[PDB]
């Protein structure tokens, strides 16, 4: 009933920048919000209440504003610290609802992704289970949008993607597509590929092998 | 810096709101909260008013009228080891507390691992020199000797010769005394109570 | 400024039963109303369960509802959640939050939290890893530099440790994070970037450690 | 104040060495109910040894039990005033505010006391009131209920019962220095002309003329061999003035 939207999803930006947080939530709320920050590894920690009404201990240039439905967390400056998840949730009508959650990152240029392949190995032919790896490495920012393709045939529901955080000594990024399928089905095609469009890339990457 | 604070009051247990003021490193602690006192107060090397930010001689005079604690002080440099040093320097107030706290006794404040000295006040009449600053130079005593009472009486701090005319000389009544005739005609309240 | 200790999470078989627990001190327990909520481990906060200083009123969300009981005991000045018919979906980890005003009837707010306990729900019993090697490159003209690896397979539950010659060559290593198979089981993979020059002159393993099957294995990879 | 606590939880807060301008909140026109022994009309001009606030929320039909020898439920068993009460009376609406859809719980409000509550009492007990001669073991029941009684506050409900943000200020006055006044407005400045001067209270007439004369820093008048006053320190600029 009082299902509430936040955005941007994830957003990118310096040190020492301003970040705009904005949740509506469906109905009119009045002042009964609650804007919330989160790192990982920890638990959450309030940084707005009410509307606008700061927490003791968090720094005074988190500010909260706007009333009934629209409402907008606001960082005045950003610091090395300032980069988490953001979350709002409404205190008026139960239950009580968050929002959808918004990840802070840091501004950097676009790198194209280092893509490597990775085929199932001798050892992994044995378990009757193939595994065939794609790896981007160092690209930003975290939209990457790997697919998997077999005889150029589009494959879904097959693939687990695992990516790794920001990095820490030039911020970018690393991530694993595994395409896990059954050793009889491994051996009725030929030909294995893994293609990444990327925002670093003017055209669409595709790499692909050969079974032997 | 071995002496950092003193303690005012009546009670001093925490029982009734006792003055304290403290120094710690920089900061000076003036409180009149009703702290729990140590049986030996020192530090190691309800509340209604808060506030917080030999070769030293530093003299404080501290008094109370109608609810006000009055604070004057006075710092100087001295090189003496044996006892007070005579000289003069006028004191000007620095502190006015409005509290209104009745107190009759007091403790100082040290620091352990310096001598000092205390007086009281009586109420007296003085004079006093003003310099071309508004300085207070010197004073004299009124009532210290008949010299004094002399200088007084003419207003100034030089007497020529001759004789003057201070005060007047009297004598005490010892004691009380009351004589009546005798006791007479008791009234009979034998009679009716017996 | 108080202080809240969540117990009781742990791993149960799916359809079974939990009992978590909140130790609160610092404060009054009656006047205060303790909330109940769950964090996923790849999802964002969402409430689940409410007490009202008291135990007069019972709040559950939706999809906890008929399943979970909440009840608070002033004398040993604590709160119990029961849960029953934990599903797969109850893997999470709980928070007890209270609000700093008095309040009785509603929480509203959160603004103290603890340390969360995780609750997981699955079938799949103790067992070790299994490694696998990942060739680096089969031709050094890209750009004289090649990614290998290893790839870890079939462990529970977490976590596995990969050393990578037991940290002494550290550059360019990426251990993405742990993911969770469709079979319970889980997954990892340890890829590292080398120079082209340097694929069978230096000698290179993959260690990885499992202390709940207690198995260390060493794996090379060779191109 | 974001959250006021409830009647029967009145919060009482204490002002004391200030500067309080009771015009502004009385040039206000922001408050539903404005009540004052004491005149409202600009008396800024006057000296107490403290001033109490005491806030909470009621809802507007309770809103006139908050005056010296009332009655009533709030009057009885969560906030009484003295007969003899000096200070003010302020509400406002809080509809707005304290309002909640499906309904705002926090506020509560005794309705159960074993007896009416003395001048400037709070009464926060939790304990069941024994309306008969069972004793309540701890638990609501039967001739047995809590004495605490929620409020639901909605943004449908009628004004009477709608939500309603009160405080009350309470001038103390006992043999003390009495620290907050609050007025102390002031005027701009005049030399060479024969005008009327008040500084700090020490009136006179005269001319005002810059003078050369060092004073002490902690001293602000000047006096002649009569006693008569002679030179002055501006308070709001540190400077010697000669009169004439
Ligand atoms: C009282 O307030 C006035 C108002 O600001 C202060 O006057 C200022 O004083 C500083 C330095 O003394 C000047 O630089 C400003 O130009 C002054 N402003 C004005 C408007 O006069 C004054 O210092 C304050 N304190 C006292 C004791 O008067």
């Amino acid at each position: 009933d009082i299902q509430m939207t936040q955005s941007p999803s994830s957003v990118s930006a310096s040190v020492g920048d301003s970040v705009t947080i904005t949740c509506r939530a469906s109905q009119g709320i009045s002042r009964w919000l609650a804007w919330y920050q989160q790192r990982p590894g920890k638990a959450p920690k309030l940084l707005i209440y009410a509307a606008g009404n700061l927490e003791t201990g968090v720094p005074s240039r988190f500010s909260g504003s706007g009333s009934g439905t629209d409402f907008t967390l606001t960082i005045s400056d950003l610091q090395a610290e300032d980069f988490a998840t953001y979350y709002c949730q409404q205190a008026d009508s139960f239950p009580l609802t968050f929002g959808g959650g918004t990840k802070v990152d840091i501004k950097r240029t676009v790198a194209a992704p280092s893509v490597f392949i990775f085929p199932p190995s001798d050892e992994q032919l044995k378990s009757g289970t193939a595994s065939v790896v794609c790896l981007l490495n160092n690209f930003y920012p975290r939209e990457a949008k790997v697919q998997w393709k077999v005889d150029n045939a589009l494959q879904s529901g097959n693939s687990q993607e695992s990516v790794t955080e920001q990095d820490s000594k030039d911020s970018t990024y690393s991530l694993s597509s595994t395409l896990t399928l059954s050793k009889a089905d491994y051996e009725k095609h030929k030909v294995y590929a893994c293609e990444v469009t990327h925002q670093g890339l003017s055209s669409p990457v595709t790499k692909s092998f050969n079974r032997g | 810096n071995i002496i950092r604070g003193w303690i005012f009051g009546t009670t001093l247990d925490s029982k009734t709101q006792s003055l304290l003021i403290v120094n710690n490193a920089t900061n000076v602690v003036i409180k009149v909260c009703e702290f729990q006192f140590c049986n030996d107060p020192f530090l190691g090397v309800n509340c209604t008013f808060e506030y917080v930010s030999f070769k030293n001689l530093r003299e404080f005079v501290f008094k109370n009228i109608d609810g006000y604690f009055k604070i004057y002080s006075k710092h100087t440099p001295i090189n003496l080891v044996r006892d007070l040093p005579q000289g003069f320097s006028a004191l000007e107030p620095l502190v006015d507390l409005p509290i209104g706290i009745n107190i009759t006794r007091f403790q100082t404040l040290l620091a352990l691992h310096a001598a000092y000295y205390v007086g009281y006040l009586q109420p007296r009449t003085f004079l006093l020199k003003y310099n071309e600053n508004g300085t207070i130079t010197d004073a004299v005593d009124c009532a210290l000797d008949p010299l004094s009472e002399t200088k007084c009486t003419l207003k100034s701090f030089t007497v020529e010769k001759g004789i003057y005319q201070t005060s007047n000389f009297r004598v005490q009544p010892t004691e009380s005394i009351v004589r009546f005739p005798n006791i007479t005609n008791l009234c009979p309240f034998g009679e009716v109570f017996n | 400024q108080v202080q809240l200790v969540e117990s009781g999470g742990g791993l149960v078989q799916p359809g079974g039963s939990l009992r978590l627990s909140c130790a609160a001190s610092g404060f009054t327990f009656s006047s205060y109303a303790m909330s109940w909520v769950r964090q996923a481990p790849g999802k964002g906060l969402e409430w689940v369960s409410a007490i009202s200083g008291s135990g007069g009123s019972t709040y559950y969300a939706d999809s906890v509802k008929g399943r979970f009981t909440i009840s608070r005991d002033n004398s040993k000045n604590t709160l119990y959640l029961q849960m029953n018919s934990l599903r797969a979906e109850d893997t999470a980890v709980y928070y007890c939050a209270k609000d700093h005003l008095i309040t009785m009837v509603q929480p509203e707010y959160f603004h103290h939290w603890g340390q969360g306990t995780l609750v997981t729900v699955s079938s799949a019993s103790t067992k070790g890893p299994s490694v696998f090697p990942l060739a680096p490159s089969s031709k050094s003209t890209s750009g004289g530099t090649a990614a290998l690896g290893c790839l870890v397979k079939d462990y529970f539950p977490e976590p596995v440790t990969v050393s990578w010659n037991s940290g002494a060559l550290t550059s360019g290593v990426h251990t993405f994070p742990a993911v969770l198979q469709s079979s319970g089981l889980y997954s990892l993979s340890s890829v590292v970037t080398v120079p082209s020059s340097s694929l069978g002159t230096q000698t290179y393993i993959c260690n990885v450690n499992h202390k709940p099957s207690n198995t260390k294995v060493d794996k090379r990879v060779e191109p | 104040a974001t959250r006021f606590a409830s009647v029967y939880a009145w919060n009482r807060k204490r002002i004391s060495n200030c500067v309080a301008d009771y015009s502004v909140l009385y040039n206000s026109a922001s408050f539903s109910t404005f009540k004052c022994g004491v005149s409202p009309t600009k008396l800024n001009d006057l000296c107490f040894t403290n001033v109490y606030a005491d806030s909470f929320v009621i809802r507007g039909d309770e809103v006139r039990q908050i005056a010296p020898g009332q009655t009533g439920k709030i009057a009885d068993y969560n906030y009484k005033l003295p007969d003899d009460f000096t200070g003010c009376v302020i509400a406002w609406n809080s509809n707005n505010l304290d309002s909640k859809v499906g309904g705002n719980y926090n506020y509560l409000y005794r309705l159960f006391r074993k007896s009416n509550l003395k001048p400037f009492e709070r009464d926060i007990s939790t304990e069941i009131y024994q309306a008969g001669s069972t004793p309540c073991n701890g638990v609501e029941g039967f001739n047995c209920y809590f004495p605490l009684q929620s409020y639901g506050f909605q943004p449908t409900n009628g004004v009477g019962y709608q939500p309603y943000r009160v405080v009350v200020l309470s001038f103390e006055l006992l043999h003390a220095p009495a620290t907050v006044c609050g007025p102390k407005k002031s005027t701009n400045l005049v030399k060479n002309k024969c005008v009327n001067f008040n500084f700090n209270g020490l009136t006179g007439t005269g001319v005002l003329t810059e003078s050369n004369k060092k004073f002490l820093p902690f001293q602000q008048f000047g006096r002649d061999i009569a006693d008569t006053t002679d030179a002055v320190r501006d308070p709001q600029t540190l400077e010697i003035l000669d009169i004439t």
